[PDB]
């Protein structure tokens, strides 16, 4: 599961039909002016994808609608091709076609041609493991430098939601209520046995015997989840903290960097200068180095949970030249198991992408078109 | 493998025929959440839950079909 196409029509800056021509697998950049529309495409997967915009009132629907001279649009759609060569996605097809519609007065989704409710939308992509929980997959500058500033108290949340556990008693609440909706259906059966095709009565009670055993392997289940919730908080640090560690060592080569608990919250120690007893706090970092290091823990987090695609919009912009190529280098490892979409103004990443995008305004609306690795690394410098 | 059914049962119950439900195997099935393979998250382990108790649901509720027509056939 991977984005092989978008198409975006009346979505703020593409006013007009935009058919991108089909994605790599790996590494895609995209590169263009202020302005161009690279966050308005990002914005168009997000209004597909992203839980956070799954519901929105009349005043947020409108902002995105394009607005401008010229031809007033009233409607607006992203489309998403999903290839399914994995078959991640619970479709027979090679190719999944998820499309979101807006209005004024309307707000529809669209799965392969026909009509589903917004919650068809999201199992379905929890089912292909894309969760609307970990919501790593998209990742902005203003989400790294935000994270570079965060105290300890928010990184605490941020590892409690990583751990599930807010999740896990939704389903856990779900699964007890539909177990009591089956004792009423248990005992209109058990009940209703007395009656009793003398061989069917013994499939049946063979039947209700299965029954049986599998409410004491479900009460089994509930018992050893319900112990791990409490496990889990302190299992996940421990497994984002050694991410963490083995990416900021991979980011810099000598450098050290850690976790440490407190529960009130989350710190970080690192060394750039190379594990020797300088381990500074996060909030004596400089700047470039505090947004590394929010880098680093991203790429620790989505190391938890995994993704099939990565959306980066503008992740190296505090960053220099020695830690941009440490953080493309790293890119170009992870884009072999996963699908990147990233826009960049430094040569760094380019080295790393198998497909090159330019995004120009012209004539009041964005376009979007393939180009050369020499006309992107032109543009850069 | 089984695990990959009750993930199925969690997310998108639709593409779950009978033919499942009755494969399905509850005890081999929560056997395999509680003991290893690919250890998992709490979160996955959430949906399973309720992938687990969802087939037992059907199982129950086809039980009660076939029980409500051998009831009123004999
Ligand atoms: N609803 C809208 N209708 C028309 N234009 C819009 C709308 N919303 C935003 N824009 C404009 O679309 C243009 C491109 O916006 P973005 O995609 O966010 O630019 P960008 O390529 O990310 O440039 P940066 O962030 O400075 S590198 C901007 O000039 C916006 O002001
Ligand atoms: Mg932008």
């Amino acid at each position: 599961m991977y984005i092989k196409q978008v198409i975006i029509q009346g979505f703020r800056s593409y006013r007009d039909q935009t058919i991108v021509d089909p994605f790599s697998s790996k590494h895609n950049v995209i590169v263009g002016r202020n302005g161009s529309g690279k966050s308005n495409f990002f914005y168009a997967i997000q209004f597909v994808l992203s839980d956070e915009f799954s519901h929105l009132r009349p005043e947020q629907r409108l902002a995105l609608l394009h607005e401008g001279t010229g031809p007033r649009v009233i409607s607006a759609f992203v489309e998403i091709i999903f290839d399914n060569s994995d078959n991640r996605l619970p479709i027979d097809k090679e190719e999944v076609s998820l499309r979101r519609v807006i209005g004024a007065k309307k707000d529809q989704y669209f799965l392969d041609k026909k009509m589903v409710t917004k919650n068809d939308v999201m199992n379905l992509l929890e089912s292909a493991g894309f969760s609307r929980s970990n919501p790593y997959y998209i990742v902005k500058q203003g989400k790294i430098n935000q994270m570079a500033t965060a105290p300890d108290s928010q990184r605490l949340k941020l590892l409690r939601e990583v751990a599930g556990t807010r999740v896990y008693d939704e389903r856990k609440e779900e699964s007890i209520s539909l177990m009591k909706e089956t004792e009423g259906k248990r005992e209109k059966i058990n009940e209703l046995l007395k009656y009793i095709f003398s061989e069917q009565k013994e499939k049946l009670i063979k039947r209700q015997e299965e029954l049986d055993r599998g409410y004491k392997s479900i009460m089994e289940l509930m018992n050893v989840l319900e112990l791990r919730k409490y496990e889990a908080i302190q299992l996940t640090f421990k497994q984002v903290s050694k991410n963490f560690s083995e990416v900021f060592q991979k980011l810099v080569p000598g450098g050290k960097a850690t976790l440490v608990m407190k529960f009130t919250g989350v710190g970080i120690r690192v060394s750039f200068t190379g594990k020797q007893g300088e381990m500074r706090e996060m909030q004596q970092l400089s700047g470039g180095q505090k947004s590394l290091v929010a880098l680093a823990l991203i790429f620790a987090i989505q190391k938890c949970d995994p993704a099939p695609f990565y959306l980066f919009d503008q992740i190296d912009q505090a960053l220099d030249a020695q830690h941009r190529k440490a953080v493309s280098d790293m890119i170009m490892e992870l884009a072999v198991h996963a699908q990147f979409i990233t826009t960049t103004f430094r040569p760094e990443l380019l080295e790393s992408a198998d497909k090159f995008y330019g995004v120009k305004f012209r004539n009041k609306v964005s376009h979007i078109d393939v180009i050369t690795a020499e006309m992107a690394k032109d543009f850069v410098e | 493998g089984p695990l990959a059914k009750i993930w199925l049962a969690a997310h998108w119950d639709k593409k779950l025929t009978k033919a499942h439900v009755f494969e399905c195997n509850l005890e081999s099935s929560v056997e395999s959440i509680i003991s290893p393979k690919v250890k998992m998250a709490l979160r996955t382990s959430g949906h399973l839950l309720l992938g687990v108790v969802r087939i037992y649901h059907r199982k129950a509720k086809y039980l009660l079909a076939d029980c409500n027509e051998a009831f009123i056939k004999i």
